[PDB]
């Protein structure tokens, strides 16, 4: 009876966390009348048809979503995947020529006084030799005033060359799972009390995540996924000024935007075979692109919010809102991808109101942006095609990436101001329920046995 | 029953060891980014299964799931009786428990299938 | 370790230009931007110049001030010109958020002690 | 006769005379034919990984013939057994269970699984 | 103790005393370092699979020490027993035969089927 | 020397119409040409 | 082409010619205007 | 000394020290490089 000897249990369930590469699973569509896709979901395997999760019991997993690897990964996934599509079409390097551009007033608004600018330049024909004078309409975001009918200039054209956005592809966001090789497991934690940093007693394994759509957008996260219960307030630190607070939303509130102009795209030939898309003749009137909140749902949401975030603040604690005081022009406004079109919204009809002790709608004004710096490293511009008609997007937008203000000792005048910066919390509000372990198979264990000879 | 992978993982080492088939089986599941990045990772799978096969093997074992083993315990890694251990704890926190004597385990288990491998071939090569 | 040392204080007669200037290290300035205060007596806080990085702008709030750098130097210039009886106060050089987020209002940290401009 | 895969043709007993012939051609061994020949590679290295992992879950560890429990059911195949090992070839034998493997491949698995907790209960009471 | 290929000088039998040491580093472990790299692990995992293979259809899989079929043909080497195991070393064994371990690799699978034939036999017999 | 083991009592439905080498061959000979035109002259100006 | 010329400042009869103070026009940022710029190529890298 | 054949005179004589000999070299000049525009974008750094 003495003889309690080592044994070994190979396939035992037993996991050390761990880190690891995983890879696409996309629904198929049959994947057969489809125009390709910015994250090439060809070279993607496909999803299981039945994700079976498999509830644990008698477990509690520490769980991390600010040191978590896997919004690294996403972002490298997501960068690699933007410079390879850009690679295989139109290179337009020959656009810094000298434009000469004047105004625009087909019948404009006062509103878009300015804006959009009638733009004409010598441009090169197919032939080497020849070149032709063309034109376009060009936002004024896009071009500077060199030279001090004035003479303008692309913006880009000093510090980066753009190769123009594939005309083929297409950047409408469709679910990716993120599934982790064999040897590895996907935990999920299904606590509706979970707030980050912490253990979560309801941990389920996966087969992998679920349909994550990797939008891109600042201040304000369009489809993410909805938190049940109520609105739910993560951080690094609460206490910090310099940290954003992910406020989750529980109930999804409608956005439409818009762009009540037509934009009859018109190709131009630049070079052998280069062909460069660019504006032209608005038919119709022109009048600046805007989105629609509604009131009664903005207030009541902010409301909710500031109710769950006086917990973390005191219960006579003023909470007062601001917009953006400053910054770059894709923090300080929304950074819309709606059908290949950048929208840069004027967030600062929602974020006026303060908030003490005790059928309409919300217009924001937007200025198109047509040339882009979307993965800020310097010099990876690109020239998104101008697309014909009138186009439409509705969002639920559900998030915010809130900052605090602070800095005053102690006292009670909270402002919040929303703000983005590195472009990590779009997927850290998608990511934040997920860790990878390693499977650890061997383990040793002591019975009574005697290994006969 | 209750199948799933990981799927006792949570209950106790007694009733855990009866499924470990589900945990080990699908060890072997299955120029552009999603190519050689899955690549990669299919060949971490293959080299991780096949690292404790052979550490499996080494030793005097490979039947499959349970293996029993010369070299006693040296009752000092865990001074706990075996019912506790065998239905009162589950298995990660035996895995923290007793996770600082690994390498000296497998050592022992080595030189013990050695010793055994040469005890068989000297009572084999005599007759 | 970051902590930031600021230099170029002094005085000023009206109409003249600085260079102030202010250095750090600390194995974690490539996260950061590094942007400027201004504490005058009886007011608040505000906000002079934010070096974005990602985008390699140089926002001021107003037209005067300049923010510059040079090379891979980890040193920040900010040249103020055509100063006037107001900018007389203490300027403090501190690291805003990745893309220069919400500043002339915020109050970060890894901050400097601050020089003083009369 | 001789040869790898050479007896597809021959009856079901004697095919089962070269085992090894067939096991052993299961391993044989940036620009263009330089990444598809690494991933046909590491393709056919998961493939015999499987099989033999599959093969090891069930108690053989010995590949080439096993024996084993969970008789033949009846349902499977209703003939003598002579005229099965003597006159078939193993590819038409293979049409009759193309629907029937999945069922036999868990069978196996639980017998193997009973037959262990056994040795183990037979060896802890000891 | 003596590490990884530490024994490869010494004697015969003292050499075949740390068998595992040696069998346990069998499977150590875009742009340059890149698929090179994940090439020479591929090799390596082929080359380990394949040894194991051998040690497998052969009859063994128990690795180490082995015993087998096949008793010792002369013609292979005439020598005394012990003068092979005391004064002699791996290396010098192995250029004593280098073409001789080409036959030997099929007459040992041709003693494991038909062992595997008798057992298959005896055990169906009854 | 490549080995061909003759194989006696054995038929098999092939098909000429639906195989797989007539068309990955295909593939691969543009590839093997894409891949061979890279490195050297890349002339456009010769559209004078 | 380089409108190239021999440099004579503070020089040493050692390093006689060598040096050269190079003159020639470059595209700038936009395609359509020429510079004038200079710059410093030692003998070893201008051919006549 | 080592050479593959050092009773050939087409082979290098890889001779190896034993003590290392100390070798010191500079470029006494200042040499103040400008940066002036390829074109969009690229920048090309010459020695002014
Ligand atoms: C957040 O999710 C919504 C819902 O998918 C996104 O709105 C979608 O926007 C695309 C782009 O315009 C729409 O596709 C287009 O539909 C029209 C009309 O059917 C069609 O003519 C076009 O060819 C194109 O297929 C899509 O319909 C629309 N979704 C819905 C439900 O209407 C929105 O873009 C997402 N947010 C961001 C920032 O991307
Ligand atoms: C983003 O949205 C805010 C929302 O207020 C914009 O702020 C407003 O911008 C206008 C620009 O003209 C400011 O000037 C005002 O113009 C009217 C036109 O008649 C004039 O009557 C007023 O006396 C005033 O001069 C206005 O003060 C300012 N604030 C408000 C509350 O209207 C902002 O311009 C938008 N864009 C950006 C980039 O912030
Ligand atoms: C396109 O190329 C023509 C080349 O003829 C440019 O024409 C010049 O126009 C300016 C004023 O518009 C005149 O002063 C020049 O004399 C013209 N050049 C001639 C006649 O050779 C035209 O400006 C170009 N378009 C632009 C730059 O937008
Ligand atoms: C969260 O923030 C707090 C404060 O915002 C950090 O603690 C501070 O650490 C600095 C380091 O020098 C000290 O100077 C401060 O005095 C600390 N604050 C307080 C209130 O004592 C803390 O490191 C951050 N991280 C975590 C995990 O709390
Ligand atoms: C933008 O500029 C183009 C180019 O000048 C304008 O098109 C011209 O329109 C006038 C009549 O208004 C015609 O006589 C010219 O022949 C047109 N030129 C070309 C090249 O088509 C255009 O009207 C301007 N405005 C808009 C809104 O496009
Ligand atoms: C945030 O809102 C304030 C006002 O509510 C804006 O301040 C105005 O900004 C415009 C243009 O920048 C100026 O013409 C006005 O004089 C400013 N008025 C005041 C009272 O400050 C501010 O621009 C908004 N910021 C953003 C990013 O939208
Ligand atoms: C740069 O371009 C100018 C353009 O005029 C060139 O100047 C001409 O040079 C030729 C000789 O190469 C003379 O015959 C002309 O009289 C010059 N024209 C003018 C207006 O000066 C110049 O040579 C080019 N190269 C350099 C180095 O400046
Ligand atoms: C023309 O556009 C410029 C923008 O640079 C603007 O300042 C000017 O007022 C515009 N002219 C008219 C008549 O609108
Ligand atoms: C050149 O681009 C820079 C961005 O680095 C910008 O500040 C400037 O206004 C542009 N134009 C110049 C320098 O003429
Ligand atoms: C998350 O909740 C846990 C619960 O104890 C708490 O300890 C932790 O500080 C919270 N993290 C936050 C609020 O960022
Ligand atoms: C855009 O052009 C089409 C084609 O003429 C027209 O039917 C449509 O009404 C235009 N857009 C708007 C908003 O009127
Ligand atoms: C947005 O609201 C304005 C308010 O009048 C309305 O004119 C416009 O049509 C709306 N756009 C929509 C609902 O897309
Ligand atoms: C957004 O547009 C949809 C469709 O036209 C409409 O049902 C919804 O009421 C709109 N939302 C708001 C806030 O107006
Ligand atoms: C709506 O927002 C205002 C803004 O301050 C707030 O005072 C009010 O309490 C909110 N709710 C209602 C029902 O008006
Ligand atoms: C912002 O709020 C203040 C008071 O809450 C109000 O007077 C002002 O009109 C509001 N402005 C906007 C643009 O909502
Ligand atoms: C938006 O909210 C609606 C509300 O039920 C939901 O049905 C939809 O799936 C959400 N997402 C999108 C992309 O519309
Ligand atoms: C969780 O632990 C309790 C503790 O007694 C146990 O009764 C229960 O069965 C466990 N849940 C499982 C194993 O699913
Ligand atoms: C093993 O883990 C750490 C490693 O140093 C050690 O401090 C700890 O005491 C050991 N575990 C136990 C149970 O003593
Ligand atoms: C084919 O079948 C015949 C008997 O019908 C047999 O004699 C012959 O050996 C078989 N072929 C082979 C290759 O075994
Ligand atoms: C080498 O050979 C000598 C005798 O020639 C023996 O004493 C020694 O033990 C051998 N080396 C080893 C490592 O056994
Ligand atoms: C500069 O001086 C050297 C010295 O002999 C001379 O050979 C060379 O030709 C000179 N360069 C020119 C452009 O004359
Ligand atoms: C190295 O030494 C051996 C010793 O016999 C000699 O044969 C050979 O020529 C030498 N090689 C040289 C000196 O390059
Ligand atoms: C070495 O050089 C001698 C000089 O004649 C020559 O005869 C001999 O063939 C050479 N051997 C080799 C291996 O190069
Ligand atoms: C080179 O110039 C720098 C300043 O531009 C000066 O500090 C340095 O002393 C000069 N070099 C020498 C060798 O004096």
């Amino acid at each position: 009876a003495e003889n309690l000897w080592v044994t070994v249990y190979y396939g035992v369930p037993v996991w050390k966390d761990a880190e690891t590469t995983l890879f696409c699973a996309s629904d198929a569509k049959a994947y057969e009348t489809e125009k390709h896709n910015v994250w090439a979901t060809h070279a993607c395997v496909p999803t299981d048809p039945n994700p079976q999760e498999i509830h644990l019991e008698n477990v509690t997993e520490e769980f991390n979503m600010w040191k978590n690897n896997m919004v690294e990964q996403m972002h490298t996934d997501i960068i690699s995947l933007w410079d390879q599509s850009l690679k295989p079409c139109v290179k337009l390097t020959p656009l810094c020529v000298t434009l000469q551009c004047t105004n625009v007033t087909n019948n404009i608004t006062d509103d878009m006084r300015g804006e959009l600018k009638n733009c004409s330049f010598n441009m090169t024909t197919e032939l080497r030799d020849k070149k032709q004078k063309v034109y376009s309409l060009f936002y004024r975001l896009d071009v500077v005033q060199i030279n001090e009918n004035k003479e303008y200039r692309l913006i880009n054209c000093n510090t980066s060359a753009c190769t123009q956005a594939c005309p083929k592809v297409s950047f409408e966001p469709i679910p990716i799972h993120y599934c982790a090789p064999a040897g590895f497991a996907i935990l999920k934690c299904k606590d509706k009390k979970f707030n980050g940093t912490g253990p979560c007693p309801s941990v389920s394994t996966v087969q992998c995540t679920h349909g994550i759509k990797p939008v891109v957008s600042t201040q304000l996260l369009l489809n993410g996924s909805l938190a049940e219960e109520e609105v739910m307030i993560r951080s690094e630190n609460i206490t910090n000024n310099a940290k954003n607070i992910l406020v989750q939303f529980n109930t999804p509130v409608q956005i439409n935007c818009t762009r009540p102009n037509n934009n009859t795209r018109k190709s131009i030939r630049i070079g052998p075979g280069q062909a460069f898309y660019a504006t032209g003749d608005i038919i119709g009137d022109i009048r600046q692109a805007h989105c629609n909140v509604s009131k009664a749902t903005w207030n009541e949401t902010l409301g909710k919010v500031v109710k769950q975030l006086r917990k973390h603040f005191g219960n006579n604690t003023i909470i007062r809102f601001a917009n953006s005081s400053g910054g770059d022009l894709e923090v300080t406004t929304h950074s819309f991808n709606c059908g290949g079109e950048f929208f840069y919204c004027n967030t600062s009809g929602l974020f006026n109101s303060t908030w003490i002790s005790n059928n309409d709608s919300i217009t924001l004004p937007c200025r198109i942006k047509q040339i882009i710096n979307m993965w800020q490293r310097i010099g990876q511009c690109m020239y998104a095609p101008p697309i014909q008609g009138v186009i439409r997007c509705v969002s639920n937008i559900t998030g915010l990436i809130l900052t605090r203000d602070g800095g005053s000792t102690n006292s009670t005048t909270e402002t919040f101001r929303p703000g983005g910066g590195d472009m990590r919390d779009n997927w850290r509000s998608e990511l934040y329920k997920y860790k990878v372990v390693k499977i650890e198979p061997l383990g040793v264990a002591p019975t009574r046995c005697k290994r006969r000879v | 029953v209750f199948l799933g992978f990981l799927g006792a993982a949570g209950s106790t080492m007694g009733a855990a060891s009866m499924t470990l088939t589900v945990q080990a089986r699908n060890l072997l599941s299955g120029l552009t980014v999603w190519g050689i990045k899955q690549l990669q990772a299919r060949v971490l799978a293959v080299e991780r299964y096949l690292r404790d096969q052979q550490l499996l093997g080494i030793w005097g074992c490979s039947g499959k799931l349970i293996c029993c083993t010369n070299v006693p315990w040296n009752s000092s890694w865990s001074n706990r009786n075996l019912s506790e251990i065998w239905d009162n704890m589950t298995w990660l926190q035996w895995d923290k428990e007793i996770s600082n004597y690994t390498q000296i385990i497998y050592g022992l288990l080595e030189e013990s299938q050695n010793q055994q491998e040469k005890n068989e071939q000297d009572l084999l090569a005599l007759d | 370790q970051v902590q930031l040392q600021e230099s170029g204080g002094g005085l000023v007669q009206p109409g003249g230009s600085l260079r102030l200037s202010c250095v750090a290290s600390g194995f974690d300035l490539e996260n950061y931007s590094i942007g400027w205060f201004r504490q005058a007596p009886g007011k608040a806080r505000e906000g002079v110049a934010c070096l974005s990085k990602n985008s390699g702008i140089g926002h001021s709030v107003k037209g005067r001030f300049t923010i510059s750098r040079d090379g891979d130097s980890n040193t920040w210039f900010l040249q103020m010109g055509a100063l006037e009886a107001e900018d007389t106060a203490v300027y403090t050089c501190a690291t805003y958020n990745r893309a220069c987020a919400n500043y002339v209002t915020i109050w970060p940290e890894f901050r400097g002690q601050g020089t003083q401009v009369t």
